[PDB]
């Protein structure tokens, strides 16, 4: 994959697209 | 933390699957 | 203010609601 | 949780102020 | 809620967000 | 150049069509 | 309105030009 | 205005309420 | 239309909502 | 790691995965 | 394709891997 | 590129059209 600069909800937006059904903890 | 990391640098699909459960 | 939210769209609507306080999806609860 | 609120169902914000670290 | 820094749609996805049903006036 | 847009899909659609000019969403109409 | 046009139809963006300020 | 100052600086989920109609 | 400043996905957002079904190569 | 992804959601999805890369839309296919 | 594959049906990253110059 | 000249600078929803299929 890519190397990619995620701020805001593009980072959530990414993090959504992997994990998706399992879950994830977003915490800045 | 990788929840900055990624903004100030960058980050792999790798790096943020680790935040999932 | 009373949408369905599905998705991303929900976990966009997340990070607006808390941001920095930081939230959680977790579909299996 | 939050989906059954919130997709089948509908939401306020204040019932997302809850899933909030 | 929090303080957030909208530009772009963006700002657009939040003022959709809050009032949806509604409408909301955007003019930059 | 002829899709269903709904929801925030048609809000963000229109910045780009109008944008600084504004635009208005009124689904009430 | 702009949904009959463009969500239950459809329509160009000559009919998005339409709702501009 | 608040279409600025969201950007410029910040704003609240209250102060894009007004807007609203 | 407006000539507007697109930086990441918006772009590819764009280039989405203008050709859709017919396609389109973004290549950066 | 196994979503439905239909439109923008899809070719979003591709900028990530693939990006400076490059990528390719054609539904028709 | 793209579509049939993830939209339909689902697939993996490693099945959009698949569509990129 | 008209890949970065929106990003750098702007660009219409005209030059856009052509990297279409
Ligand atoms: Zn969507």
């Amino acid at each position: 994959f890519v190397n990619q600069h995620l701020c805001g909800s593009h980072l959530v937006e990414a993090l959504y697209l992997v994990c998706g059904e399992r879950g994830f903890f977003y915490t800045p | 933390g990788i929840v900055e990391q990624c903004c100030a640098s960058v980050c792999s699909l790798y790096q943020l699957e680790n935040y999932c459960n």
